[PDB]
This record gives structure tokens, C-alpha cells and sequence, in this order.
């Protein structure tokens, strides 16, 4: 008994041993993952409160709106893909146009590659030489 | 034959993606629409073609040598 | 489609399209020239005009006291009516008249037609502008109301525009339906969850606290803190799961792209995922054309690969959502093929159960778009205690959750160069659905012998086990099996509702009625219909089931059981009652029309003895959309029972889908098993002393995968011999083929095996020094361990 | 990767991970290493430290082979081989190397530190692989030692070319020279980012010190300046491998009758065209580098290459080749550095002309 | 006992020996996939031997490579780089470009 | 889960009868039970006999029984003592030291201050 009860000890306090290791381990994680919950959570808020969302909302008959609208409305910057030439066409013509009821100016485009793209080279003739889900975001223009 | 065109041009379309030809948006486009048609084809001559079409890709680039690679 | 001689009468009469319009072929399609949409939609005025005029005709009758009942086959095209010859009089001002079977028959046509445009326009004027809604309005409840009033007044029963007020599912249903009309005239943005910005220790936030839903109306969180100092974990986690902070957060977002709904971006920039083609093997090829293989007019090829895929192409997938439309469905025939439906599965249980019981399989894998970034649904599942998880199941049936829904390009082989899409889903959902189904689901898995064939292995000799139990005590018997177009990208919510209302019956002490609906809400507001995170932005998804959830199986063999039922019924009760067989069914017939749309609650009795009917002239064996048909062939000559022409109604006035009949396979013979199911053809041979039936797969499939894989998986065979181990089980049954190209190909397989098995021995006892006591590995080179696979003994 | 016995020539899958270069020692080789010298560290596969948490046991002979993993003496489990026993470590392939016997010598090598000439001298009697490894365990030393210099940092700036600097207290201050190039770092609470490379030189007095700009900045009192490192990369070729010559018309079409004066040391000239590879002593200010160009012009059409460690020698040695030699020349010597002048006659790289000269690096 | 032992301790000493010998294959060879699958490609076209395939491979050899993708209908331009002019005798004559 | 206050080994236990929760190793921490009345420990688990109504907290009376702290009234037939060798088993039971200064630690978690020595 002294040459096999010793080792039933000692199997058992290793196991257990072993397994509050991986305990303590998860407890870590849990507070990492927690730390990180918080901290994106208060950086991500501090770059939309604009007060039109605050004058929207005094405006709502008890504050709950739907969520569509939010951007629709508050949102600053504009992005729009456009398929080929003919879309472009008649929906971006001119370094600024309306949309959602407001005026928007035009600022920067891109390609699929990210190449800045000047806006004269977008012409009838020379669309079949650029990649084509074209970015073009632009600013609130007021 | 055909099913060794087949393998061969799945060989060809497998060593371009990693030479970085994904980048150049419409060339990638062109290439994995011309390997897709080709899987699907009938005859020698279409597939003959589509392929030279297709490695006359690898050819004008300049990244793997020919001559020292083609020892025999 | 062969005789439809009265409905292009009909469309050129009154200048719906110009006769030349029947010469491009499949003018009948929806996917296939989608413009017939726009021909139909030169019909709703007409049918308009005949509810008003309907509505005046039933005011006069009850004014002047008359009593009687009114059917579609009086009422001309223009409203007028006709043959008065079987009403009576009574004290005026007092008389009723009857019209559910007027307005239950027509709802369908109602939407196929899209009869209430005219409501949008500023005076129901189609020479008009829209109406100009108020951005920040959510309610509309009146305008339900009035619509309601307009239209069915004479309706007798009770709508509540806000289902969260019904006493039952079956209320549920009846509301829902409704609803789903009137909400294709108001403005889509007013759609979604209800955000409220909420103070945290002085800080703002933007929360959901409601959604506003298509069809169920409007429904309102119980526990909401407006101020609080600081948060929980369990709070921090629905609030990160929310799609509010993230939609706010965004920038304004247009795509021309696609047709729908856009939200929001999130970067700056879009991504553009790929899917890059396979791994060749050559030793292996070089192996197989050495034996004489792949010479020209063999029969076997290949026909399996890895296809490439550029870039634009998740977009261009996300597209096939526009085939999703809004859909009307008789609320009477439904609710009867509910209940007979939920008769059914009758021989299972299902419960809530607590965190203890819950039992998970491979911890380690995704878990959403908030969470992706940390870990796997171990780290998860691991960091939260029972009662976090306790807790957390008790507030989803308070409240509502919206989720977010990840999208990505499967990696796989396939015969068709059409893209793949898996669907990663948020934790939450995983848990508390979970929670919820894994008793009820582990029940229907277990059972053996039943409608529904999940969970039970082909091995063993299960597949004949099975093709036995199909094939009853059939008269004349056939088999018939058919196929959904489209079936995932097309589901109508309405069916889908009521399959998560089937599943939910068993429910009926754990829960209450409250808790009921709001897991209802729960799970429509994260599967069915919810935010779809594409490529780098936000979407809005119009409907049709989802594929990484956890009950999209079960769903699906619920709704395909309800399709062939409701085509039964639809079949029997076209028949002229004047040249029916012996008087039961024509007696039985006529008890079914009288408890369908006369008889207002359920009749038990008939319910049990239908069933019974059922199964004793259709058998049907059920997986998820795929299905295998022997039904008595006599009967179906009459048109007593369910036909494929049946179907193809069925299907075409209930999916808005025309599924070509050259699809569907139909056997006379039984010696021969099913031609196809679960892709796998069907063969008799003889086993030890008898017959038995034998799944064999397609060759090619076969040879491609052993051919094709990915890089180092098995680039060299040499590292894992178990792949072409379990290759070779499937394989077997191809020996005992008449052909004997079949057999050859299991015999090259045993060949590479044993010689990727020596070569290894040699290459480890060469240039390494010891490998070798017992052998152990001749089994894996005869086919006595592999026939032991079929021997109906384990 | 795998790799193969530094002695026995065999693969090999272990490297004594306590010396510096980790080359790849058989079996019984690394156990006579590790059994006579002081390190007890080998990188195979993995490393070799008790998998338990909270021990630091990463000597081998502590070491047993438990379930899937070795632990120390309190985690050993109980069934479990010993590591290195039988007087041999365990491996892969482990009983098909052979062993060797200049382990004493090899360790010797990889412990001394050259600072008398007794290891310098043992360097160039052993095998040539191990000379090779032994050169460049001695270049990487060297290497190493270099980032024994301290830091500078500025006083103030005066003007372009006035500035003062400290070093940093009980630091090795390095030479100030024209090859020595300093990188130069900004650091705020966030951009810590690099200013550029300089080299500096004394001014008139004092602290006073010049330098050059390759980065434009408008240099402020808060830059310092490090060492740029530059490491080593492995060889693979001995030195001066043989394939012996023949007399069998080997040579190539030499010239007939040119030189004049210079046509005289003839004979020498076919007998190197008949020879591998030889050499020729010379005192200093005698007869050579006019040879570099008698064989030179002796066999115009020969590519023949001359490259010097020293830029001012190769210089030299090139201007007189320009002087009496092939002037298609073309001498690509000088990579993007261009730190010290040289030739001011042609381009910086063509590798097709047949008398090119560069620098050994 | 101490034979059972002995054996128990050679099988898993055996065991962990291959598994980790497999380990050093898969990692080496994924580490040198980058020109085996240019080896590859090379024999599949060398065992091939189709004649356009090997003219122009042959072409490329000697130093004569296109710049765009090579056209299949009648219409539509290729451009070819000649760095020499043997190549123009061998298949530029006159005006028919025999690639 | 740090260095003991009273050997800086790294540890992960704090008296139950101080307020403060010091870091204590096993030998320092074993050393601080002895020296005062302080039989609480606090750990991953709390030590105490986590039996169904039972109260002992003492780390010298609690028994490792099976995968429970345990007293010997409610210890299963196989039981370990946690308070034993002058170092109470736990984390890195090896390194563990142990102090010097124990009596001034155990007079300062003791101390009312309200004497003038307390302060000084
Ligand atoms: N054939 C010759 N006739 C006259 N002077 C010579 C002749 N060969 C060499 N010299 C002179 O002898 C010197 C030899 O020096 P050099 O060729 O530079 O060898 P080293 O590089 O060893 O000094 C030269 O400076 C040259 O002026
Ligand atoms: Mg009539
Ligand atoms: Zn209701
Ligand atoms: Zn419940
Ligand atoms: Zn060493
Ligand atoms: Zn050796
Ligand atoms: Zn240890
Ligand atoms: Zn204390
Ligand atoms: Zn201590
Ligand atoms: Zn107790």
C-alpha cells in the first residue's frame, strides 16, 4: 500500500493540478477578451456624435427610429460602386451631384487596384482600359 | 489527349496564382475564364487554341526563365 | 405550360402583352425571362375593381336582407354579378352573406398580380405621384386598419395588425398572412430594428431596443436600462453582437451593383475575394493510365474538378436573392395541411433544457462578424459560466436580438463552374438555439423507421432496411421523385414561419405563450431575415433559409412533407365527383371540402382517418429537399393522388418557380431500387444468400477526387493512406456491377493502396532503421474487410 | 528543414542550439559534444525544455522521453525512455549514422574566442568544411562584438556641418570614419520612426562635428544615432576546389606575336593555360599587375575577370589594365553605396564585358 | 514485466519517431512547392508536345515573346517581340507571321 | 497569480483573514497560518471544505479529497492534507523559499494601530 497508494495521490494532484493550470489560463483570457470588448466599444462611439443625430432623434415622437435612417441621414461620407461606364453615366456626371436629398462633392477615385484614377480619363473610349467596380466616395457638400 | 490538356492546363492556371498575376485585376479575370472553358470543351482545336491564348500569358511576363528551366 | 390556351386568351384580350410574345420560348418562366412579371402586373386593377364592387354588393345584400353565399364562378370581369337563384328573405337590415371560399380561393392571385398598387399613389390615382412618407414614422397600424376595413370587411374574424396580441399559432398565422399583404405598399426603409440612444456613465450609446417586422408588426423590448454605470459581461456581449454601433459608426453607403437594399460600408474600401484552383497528383494518374485507363469511347471520364473563381463573384451570388417575392397563401388549406403536418410528428419530445445537459462537437470553429477576430466558440463557450448561459437563455425570451451574418467562398469540387457560399453565424444564436432544439433534435435523430431519414447510417445494411420501410403494402406501386429549383433562394417566409412554428408545438409546458413568441421573434429576426455582412459592407437579406444554422435540415424536410401534402389536396378536390369509384372517396371527398372552408376549428376524427389514407396509398421517404415517392398507380391514373403535373402547380402558383418536369425521374419497375437519391444509384445483388439493395456511386467522382486535391493533403499519398482507405469503402460496391469498368477502378485502388503501402515500409526501413514486428496491414489489400462495411451484423 | 552531419556527411535533423551557427550534428556526434563541452542545448525539430508550466529545465541530460513529451524529473511520466542514453542522443534515423572522431577539436572550435593566435592557427589545419564553419562562427563573433558600441546622441545643432554629441557613459565609443554608417531615430509618445542614415567626421575642435545628409530633416536636438547592422549569410563552396589540367589542347587561341617588351613571360602563360589554377609570388613593386594584363592581352577573346578586396587596389589595378589592355572594359564595380570613389570611366553593372572588375562583397 | 515494459517503451519511442519524420516531410515539402510545381508544368508541356505549343515554346526559348494574349479569332492585334532578325527569315516573310 | 509580498516567488494565494489579499508563497504563506490566526486562504478555489453543510475553512484541518477540499468528517476514503511540509500545496509548490521577515508581517496583519509602536 505504500507502493501503490503514494502514486493514486500523486496521479490525482497532477490531474487535478493540471486542470486549475488550464482554469487559471481561461480566467486570463476571459479578462483579455473583456479589455477588449470595452476598449472597442468606447473607441468606435467617439466619431459619429454629430448633433443632427441628437436633433433627429428630439424630433422622433419618443426617441426609438429605425435604424435605416441613421446614415441616411447623419452619415458624412458617401461611397458609390458603379458596374461600367453607362451607370456612371447618368448617376455621378460632374465633380458633384445630390443623392438622398443633399449635395454631394466628389472626392477621389479609385479602382479595383486602388489607383487613383483622374476624371478625365473616365471617357466612351477609354473605359475598356480600367478595372471596373469603381469606388468614388465622396463628402456631405454643403 | 484532351483529359492530359485538361490536367496540363490546371497545372498552368495553379503555377500562375503565385507569381502574384492576381494583382493585374483583368488579366486574373481573363485567365480563370479562359481555364473554366476550357474544362468544359469538346475538341482538340478549341482547347489547343485557348491554351496557347492562355500561356501566351506566362510567355510575355518575364518571371520564369525559359531556356534555363528547359534543360530536357 | 401544354394548355394554357384560356389565359393567352385572356392576356391578349385585354392588351396585357401582343400575341407575338408566346414566340420567345419560356415566356412562362420567372427565372427565365423574368419580364412576365411585368405582364401580370397589367391585371391588379381589374381585380381591384372587383373587391370594391364585391364590397358594394355584399352591403346592399345586408341592407336589404338577403341570404345566400357567393362564389367566383358569378362575378363577370368587371364586377357585375349574377344568378340570384338560391337566396332567401328575411327581416331587412338582417341578412349575412358568406365569403370565405370567395377570399380564400382568390388570396394567391391577389399578390401574383400585385392588385394593391394603387394604394401607394397620393390619391389612388395611378396618374399620380407617391404618397411622400415621413422619414422618422414607424407604425402604421391605422393604415393597416384602414386597408383591412376597405377591402374585407366582411371577413368574420379577428386581426390584430400586431401579432404579439393573438391567443394561438393559429391566430398567428391568420394575422401574419394578412400582414404580409398589406406590407408590400409602405416605404422599405421604415424596416428593421428601433434604436434609442441610452447614457452609460455619462456616456452616449445607441442601442436596439424593438424591431418592426414584414409580417409580424411591431414588438417592443420588456427590459430596457436606460441609465446604468457599468456592464456586465453578458451585456457587453448583446451589445457588441447588435449591428447598431457598427451601422451608426459607418459611412453612407450606394451600390449599383446589386438590386438590393444597402445599409452601410464599414471600411474604406471593398474587398475581392478569389477562389484559387487545386492541387494536381500525378503519381496517382500516372498509376491509373498505366493500368489501361482513360482511352477514348471508355465509359468513364472526368467530370469533377476545381474550378476557378475571379474576383467580382460574391457580389455577383448575392445577386440570386432577387428571386425571393412576396407571397399570399390560402390561410384555410394551410392551416388544414399545418395540422395534419403536425400529426405527423407525433413520436418524439422535445423540451428546454439547462446548460449541464447541452452537448457541443468541434469547439473549434468560427463565430460571426463581431468575434471572428478572437479566438473560436471554444474561447467563448469556455470563458462564460452556467448560469452566464442560463441567464442569457432567460433574457432571449424577454427580448429581441438582431445579429449580423458572415459570408464566404466555399473551397470544394463540383460539376459546375456556379460559385458556392457558406454562412457564418453569430455565438449567440448558436447557444440559445441550442438551448432551445438539441432535445427535440437528438429525439428525431435517434428514431428509427419514420418519414424522416436523418441520422440513420447507409452501412450495416441501413439503406436496404430503409428501401424496404419505403416500399409498403403498395397496390400498383411506382416511384416518383422530383426537384426543387432554386429551392433555398426561393422559400416564400411564409412556409418558413410556419415550419418554426411546427417545430416549437412540442413546447408545450416548458414554455408560455409570451415565451413562445418572443423565441418565435427571436429566431425570424436572426435566420430568416437579417443583415448579410458581404465583401466589406452591410446588406439586408429579403429571406430564404440561411445554410450555417443549425435546424436548416429539419426545416427543410417540414416544408417539403407540407408541399406534397398540400399537392395531394390541391389533386383530389379537382376531380368531377359524377364518375368516382366506389363511394368512400367521393364521400370522403366531400367531408374534405365541407372541414375545409365550412367547419371553422379542427375535426379531429377526419384529420386521423386522412392520415391513415395517406399512408396507405403514399409513402414517402424524406432527407432535407430530397425525397423518394411509391404511391398506388391506379389511383394516380384517376387523379385520386398526388402527379408530377400536380407538382408543377403547385409549385408554380405556391415558390413562384416552374420546375421543368424533364427533371423529375419516374420508375415503373421495383426490382430496381430509386434511380437517384442522396446521389447515389441503387443496385440489386445477391449477398450470402439472398437479395439485397446496394448503394453504388458515380465513378468520376471518384477519380477526380483522387486525382484533384489540394496542396500536401495528399500531394503525396505517402504521408496519409487513410484517404484512399475511406476512398476504397465507398468504392466496393461497384465491384458487383455488370459493367466491369467498375470493378476494375476498385481494383486499381486496392493496387495503389498496397503499393503506397510498401513503398513507405521500404522508404522508413532503408533510410530509417526500424519499423517492423507485426504486419497488421494485409486487411487493408483484401476485400474481406471491406464487405464486412454491407454484412447486416455489427 | 533537415539538414546533415557536420562530421559524418550523413542528414541530419539536431544542432546544438548553445553554440552560435546551429550546424546540423549526427547523433553520436552531438552526444560526444554535448558530453565534452559546456553546451546542453540542441534544437531538433523543437526545443528541448520540461513542457511543464512554471520549470526552466533545458539541459538534455535531465531529459526523459514521456508520452509525447519530455518533462523534468518532477514531470517526467512514470513510463518513459530516457533522452540521451545508451552514449548517443536520441534522433531521427538513429541507428543508420555512422559517427566520427574530431569532436574535441570541432568543440574547441566552437568555445575558443580568438583572442591568441593558437585558435587561428587550429582554423586553418581541419577539414575544409569545418574551416568554412570556423570562418564563419569567426565572422559572426566579430559581427556580434560590433554591437558592443555605444549610443550618440546630439548636443545641439548649430548649423549644416556644426554639431556637438555625447556618448553614452562607460560605452565602447566607436571610430568616426567614412565607413561607418549611422541610422538615426525620432521618438515622440507614438512615432518612433527612423530620421535616416548618416556618417559624421570631426569638425575644427572641440565637439564641433560635421556629417552628410541623405535624409533632408530640419535636424533637431532630440536625434541619436546606432550602428546599422549587417549580418552574414551561410557558404556553400570550398575554397580552391580542383579538377586538375591536361596538355591535350585544353588552352584557347592565344596571341601570336604582341607585347613587344612585354612578350616575355610566354612559356608561364600556356603553362597556366595548361593548369587549373596556380600562383605567383611576388616582392613588392616587381612583375605583377602587368601580368594582369600580359596574359591579358595574350588571350584577348578569354573572359577574364580581376576583382580586389581594396577599392583603391582594384582601382589602381584597373586604371593600369585601362592603360595596355582590351578598352571595351567595362569594370562593374560599385553597388548603391558609392561611399568611397573609384574609376570615373564606365557604367556601375553590365556583366557581358569580358574584363569586368567589382569588389569582393 | 520489465520485457512488456521494455516493448511498450520501443513501440511508442517507434511511434513518435514517425510521427514526427511525417512532420519533417510535410514541412519540407511545402517549403520547396514553390519550383517542384515549375518542374511540374515543364514535363506536362515536354511530354505533351503539341506543335504550336513547342514552336512557340521554342520561341520564347530564343528570346521571342508576345506582349498581350495571343488573339483566336481572325480579327483582333497581337504584338510580338524579335530581338534579332534570324527569327524574322524563320517565321516573319514577306507579311504572313507564321506563329 | 504574482510574487508573494514576503519572498516575491511567484504566487497565487492571499490570506483569507488579512483584508488587504497579500501574495503569499506556500512556505511564507504556510508560515503566515502558523503565526497568527490567520486559517484563511484564498486561492483559484476558496479553501474550504466544499461539502454539503459543512463549515471548517482551516487550511491545517482541510483534506484534498478527490477533486473537493475536505475535512475529515466529510473526506472520502482517499484524502491529502493542503497544509503539510511547512508549504501548503498549490501553485509551483517547488519554488517557494520562504521569508525571513514573518513575525513583523504577522504583527503588522495584526496590529490595531493604535499603539505608538504599531506606527513606528
Ligand atoms: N616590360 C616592361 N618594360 C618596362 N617597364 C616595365 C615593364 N614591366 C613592368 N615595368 C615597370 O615595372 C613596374 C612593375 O610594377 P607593377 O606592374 O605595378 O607591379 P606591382 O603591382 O607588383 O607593383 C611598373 O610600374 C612598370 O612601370
Ligand atoms: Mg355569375
Ligand atoms: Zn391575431
Ligand atoms: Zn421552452
Ligand atoms: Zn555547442
Ligand atoms: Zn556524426
Ligand atoms: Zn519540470
Ligand atoms: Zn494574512
Ligand atoms: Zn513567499
Ligand atoms: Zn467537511
Amino acid at each position: 500500500r505504500d507502493a501503490a497508494m503514494q502514486r493514486k495521490l500523486e496521479k490525482m494532484a497532477d490531474q487535478a493540478m493540471t486542470q486549475m493550470y488550464k482554469q487559471a489560463r481561461s480566467e486570463d483570457k476571459r479578462a483579455k477578451v473583456t479589455s477588449a470588448m470595452q476598449t472597442m466599444l468606447f473607441t468606435m462611439l467617439r466619431k459619429l456624435d454629430n448633433d443632427a443625430l441628437n436633433n433627429i432623434i428630439n424630433n422622433a415622437r419618443d426617441g426609438c427610429v429605425p435604424l435605416n435612417i441613421i446614415p441616411l441621414t447623419t452619415a458624412a461620407k458617401l461611397m458609390v460602386v458603379i458596374p461600367d461606364y453607362n451607370t456612371y453615366k447618368n448617376t455621378c456626371d460632374g465633380t458633384t451631384f445630390t443623392y438622398a436629398s443633399a449635395l454631394w462633392e466628389i472626392q477621389q477615385v479609385v479602382d479595383a487596384d486602388s489607383k487613383i484614377v483622374q476624371l478625365s480619363e473616365i471617357s466612351m473610349d477609354n473605359s475598356p482600359n480600367l478595372a471596373w467596380p469603381l469606388i468614388v466616395t465622396a463628402l456631405r457638400a454643403n | 489527349k484532351m483529359s492530359d490538356v485538361k490536367c496540363t492546363s490546371v497545372v498552368l492556371l495553379s503555377v500562375l496564382q503565385q507569381l502574384r498575376v492576381e494583382s493585374s485585376s483583368k488579366l486574373w479575370a481573363q485567365c480563370v475564364q479562359l481555364h473554366n472553358d476550357i474544362l468544359l470543351a469538346k475538341d482538340t482545336t478549341e482547347a489547343f487554341e485557348k491554351m496557347v491564348s492562355l500561356l501566351s500569358v506566362l510567355l510575355s511576363m518575364q518571371g520564369a526563365v525559359d531556356i534555363n528551366k528547359l534543360c530536357e | 405550360e401544354g394548355n394554357c390556351d384560356t389565359l393567352k386568351e385572356i392576356l391578349v384580350t385585354y392588351n396585357c402583352c401582343d400575341d407575338d410574345y408566346f414566340n420567345k420560348k419560356d415566356w412562362y418562366d420567372f427565372v427565365e425571362n423574368p419580364d412576365i412579371l411585368r405582364v401580370y402586373a397589367n391585371l391588379g386593377e381589374r381585380v381591384r375593381q372587383a373587391l370594391l364592387k364585391t364590397v358594394q354588393f355584399c352591403d346592399a345584400m345586408r341592407n336589404a336582407g338577403i341570404v345566400g353565399v357567393l362564389t367566383l364562378d358569378n362575378q363577370d370581369l368587371n364586377g357585375n354579378w349574377y344568378d340570384f337563384g338560391d337566396f332567401i328573405q328575411t327581416t331587412p337590415g338582417s341578412g349575412v352573406p358568406v365569403v370565405d371560399s370567395y377570399y380564400s380561393l382568390l388570396m394567391p392571385i391577389l399578390t401574383l398580380t400585385r392588385a394593391l398598387t394603387a394604394e401607394s399613389h397620393v390619391d389612388t390615382d395611378l396618374t399620380k405621384p407617391y404618397i411622400k412618407w415621413d422619414l422618422l414614422k414607424y407604425d402604421f397600424t391605422e393604415e393597416r386598419l384602414k386597408l383591412f376595413d376597405r377591402y374585407f370587411k366582411y371577413w368574420d374574424q379577428t386581426y390584430h395588425p400586431n401579432c404579439v396580441n393573438c391567443l394561438d399559432d393559429r391566430c398567428i398565422l391568420h394575422c401574419a398572412n394578412f400582414n404580409v399583404l398589406f406590407s408590400t405598399v409602405f416605404p422599405p426603409t421604415s424596416f428593421g430594428p428601433l434604436v434609442r440612444k441610452i447614457f452609460v456613465d455619462g456616456v452616449p450609446f445607441v442601442v436596439s431596443t424593438g424591431y418592426h417586422f414584414r409580417e409580424l408588426g411591431v414588438v417592443h423590448n420588456q427590459d430596457v436600462n436606460l441609465h446604468s454605470s457599468r456592464l456586465s459581461f453578458k451585456e457587453l456581449l448583446v451589445y457588441a453582437a447588435d449591428p447598431a454601433m457598427h451601422a451608426a459608426s459607418g459611412n453612407l453607403l450606394l451600390d449599383k451593383r446589386t438590386t438590393c437594399f444597402s445599409v452601410a460600408a464599414l471600411t474604406n474600401n471593398v474587398a475581392f475575394q478569389t477562389v484559387k484552383p487545386g492541387n494536381f497528383n500525378k503519381d496517382f494518374y500516372d498509376f491509373a493510365v498505366s493500368k489501361g485507363f482513360f482511352k477514348e469511347g471508355s465509359s468513364v471520364e472526368l467530370k469533377h474538378f476545381f474550378f476557378a473563381q475571379d474576383g467580382n463573384a460574391a457580389i455577383s451570388d448575392y445577386d440570386y436573392y432577387r428571386y425571393n417575392l412576396p407571397t399570399m397563401c390560402d390561410i384555410r388549406q394551410l392551416l388544414f395541411v399545418v395540422e395534419v403536418v403536425d400529426k405527423y410528428f407525433d413520436c418524439y419530445d422535445g423540451g428546454c433544457i439547462n446548460a449541464n445537459q447541452v452537448i457541443v462537437n468541434n469547439l473549434d470553429k468560427s463565430a460571426g462578424f463581431p468575434f471572428n477576430k478572437w479566438g473560436k466558440a471554444r474561447l467563448y463557450y469556455d470563458s462564460m459560466s452556467y448560469e452566464d448561459q442560463d441567464a442569457l437563455f432567460a433574457y432571449t425570451k424577454r427580448n429581441v436580438i438582431p445579429t449580423i451574418t458572415q459570408m464566404n467562398l466555399k473551397y470544394a469540387i463540383s460539376a459546375k463552374n456556379r460559385a458556392r457560399t457558406v454562412a457564418g453565424v453569430s455565438i449567440c444564436s448558436t447557444m440559445t438555439n441550442r438551448q432551445f432544439h438539441q432535445k427535440l433534435l437528438k429525439s428525431i435523430a435517434a428514431t428509427r423507421g419514420a418519414t424522416v431519414v436523418i441520422g440513420t447510417s447507409k452501412f450495416y445494411g441501413g439503406w436496404h432496411n430503409m428501401l424496404k420501410t419505403v416500399y409498403s403494402d403498395v397496390e400498383n406501386p411506382h416511384l416518383m421523385g422530383w426537384d426543387y429549383p432554386k429551392c433555398d433562394r426561393a422559400m416564400p417566409n411564409m412556409l418558413r414561419i410556419m415550419a418554426s412554428l411546427v417545430l416549437a408545438r412540442k413546447h408545450t409546458t416548458c414554455c408560455s405563450l409570451s415565451h413562445r413568441f418572443y423565441r418565435l421573434a427571436n429566431e425570424c429576426a436572426q435566420v430568416l431575415s437579417e443583415m448579410v455582412m458581404c465583401g466589406g459592407s452591410l446588406y439586408v437579406k429579403p429571406g430564404g433559409t440561411s445554410s450555417g444554422d443549425a435546424t436548416t435540415a429539419y426545416a427543410n424536410s417540414v416544408f417539403n412533407i407540407c408541399q406534397a401534402v398540400t399537392a395531394n389536396v390541391n389533386a383530389l378536390l379537382s376531380t368531377d365527383g359524377n364518375k368516382i369509384a366506389d363511394k368512400y372517396v367521393r364521400n370522403l371527398q366531400h367531408r374534405l371540402y365541407e372541414c375545409l372552408y365550412r367547419n371553422r376549428d379542427v375535426d379531429t376524427d377526419f384529420v386521423n382517418e386522412f392520415y391513415a389514407y395517406l399512408r396507405k396509398h403514399f409513402s414517402m421517404m424524406i432527407l432535407s429537399d430530397d425525397a423518394v415517392v411509391c404511391f398506388n398507380s391506379t389511383y394516380a391514373s384517376q387523379g385520386l393522388v398526388a402527379s408530377i403535373k400536380n407538382f408543377k402547380s403547385v409549385l408554380y402558383y405556391q415558390n413562384n418557380v416552374f420546375m421543368s418536369e424533364a427533371k423529375c425521374w419516374t420508375e415503373t419497375d421495383l426490382t430496381k431500387g430509386p434511380h437517384e437519391f442522396c446521389s447515389q444509384h441503387t443496385m440489386l445483388v445477391k449477398q450470402g444468400d439472398d437479395y439485397v439493395y446496394l448503394p453504388y456511386p458515380d465513378p468520376s467522382r471518384i477519380l477526380g477526387a483522387g486525382c484533384f486535391v489540394d496542396d500536401i493533403v495528399k500531394t503525396d499519398g505517402t504521408l496519409m493512406i487513410e484517404r484512399f482507405v475511406s476512398l476504397a469503402i465507398d468504392a466496393y460496391p461497384l465491384t458487383k456491377h455488370p459493367n466491369q469498368e467498375y470493378a476494375d477502378v476498385f481494383h486499381l485502388y486496392l493496387q495503389y493502396i498496397r503499393k503506397l503501402h510498401d513503398e513507405l515500409t521500404g522508404h522508413m526501413l532503408d533510410m530509417y532503421s526500424v519499423m517492423l514486428t507485426n504486419d497488421n496491414t494485409s486487411r487493408y489489400w483484401e476485400p474481406e474487410f471491406y464487405e464486412a462495411m454491407y454484412t447486416p451484423h455489427t | 528543414a533537415v539538414g546533415a552531419c557536420v562530421l559524418c556527411n550523413s542528414q541530419t535533423s539536431l544542432r546544438c542550439g548553445a553554440c552560435i551557427r546551429r550546424p546540423f550534428l549526427c547523433c553520436k556526434c552531438c552526444y560526444d559534444h554535448v558530453i565534452s563541452t559546456s553546451h546542453k542545448l540542441v534544437l531538433s525539430v523543437n526545443p528541448y525544455v520540461c513542457n511543464a508550466p512554471g520549470c526552466d529545465v533545458t539541459d538534455v541530460t535531465q531529459l526523459y522521453l514521456g508520452g509525447m513529451s519530455y518533462y523534468c524529473k518532477s514531470h517526467k511520466p512514470p513510463i518513459s525512455f530516457p533522452l540521451c542514453a545508451n552514449g548517443q542522443v536520441f534522433g531521427l534515423y538513429k541507428n543508420t549514422c555512422v559517427g566520427s572522431d574530431n569532436v574535441t577539436d570541432f568543440n574547441a572550435i566552437a568555445t575558443c574566442d580568438w583572442t591568441n593566435a593558437g585558435d587561428y592557427i587550429l582554423a586553418n589545419t581541419c577539414t575544409e568544411r569545418l574551416k568554412l564553419f570556423a570562418a564563419e562562427t569567426l565572422k559572426a563573433t566579430e559581427e556580434t562584438f560590433k554591437l558592443s558600441y555605444g549610443i550618440a546622441t546630439v548636443r545641439e545643432v548649430l548649423s549644416d556641418r556644426e554639431l556637438h554629441l555625447s556618448w553614452e557613459v562607460g560605452k565602447p565609443r566607436p571610430p568616426l570614419n567614412r565607413n561607418y554608417v549611422f541610422t538615426g531615430y525620432r521618438v515622440t509618445k507614438n512615432s518612433k520612426v527612423q530620421i535616416g542614415e548618416y556618417t559624421f567626421e570631426k569638425g575644427d575642435y572641440g565637439d564641433a562635428v560635421v556629417y552628410r545628409g541623405t535624409t533632408t530633416y530640419k535636424l533637431n536636438v532630440g536625434d541619436y544615432f546606432v550602428l546599422t547592422s549587417h549580418t552574414v549569410m551561410p557558404l556553400s563552396a570550398p575554397t580552391l576546389v580542383p579538377q586538375e589540367h591536361y596538355v591535350r589542347i585544353t588552352g584557347l587561341y592565344p596571341t601570336l606575336n604582341i607585347s613587344d617588351e612585354f612578350s616575355s613571360n610566354v612559356a608561364n602563360y600556356q603553362k597556366v593555360g595548361m593548369q587549373k589554377y596556380s600562383t605567383l609570388q611576388g616582392p613588392p613593386g616587381t612583375g605583377k599587375s602587368h601580368f594582369a594584363i600580359g596574359l591579358a592581352l595574350y588571350y584577348p577573346s578569354a573572359r577574364i575577370v580581376y576583382t580586389a578586396c581594396s577599392h583603391a587596389a582594384v582601382d589602381a589595378l584597373c586604371e593600369k589594365a585601362l592603360k595596355y589592355l582590351p578598352i571595351d572594359k567595362c569594370s562593374r564595380i560599385i553597388p548603391a553605396r558609392a561611399r568611397v570613389e573609384c574609376f570615373d570611366k564606365f557604367k556601375v553593372n553590365s556583366t557581358l564585358e569580358q574584363y569586368v572588375f567589382c569588389t569582393v562583397n
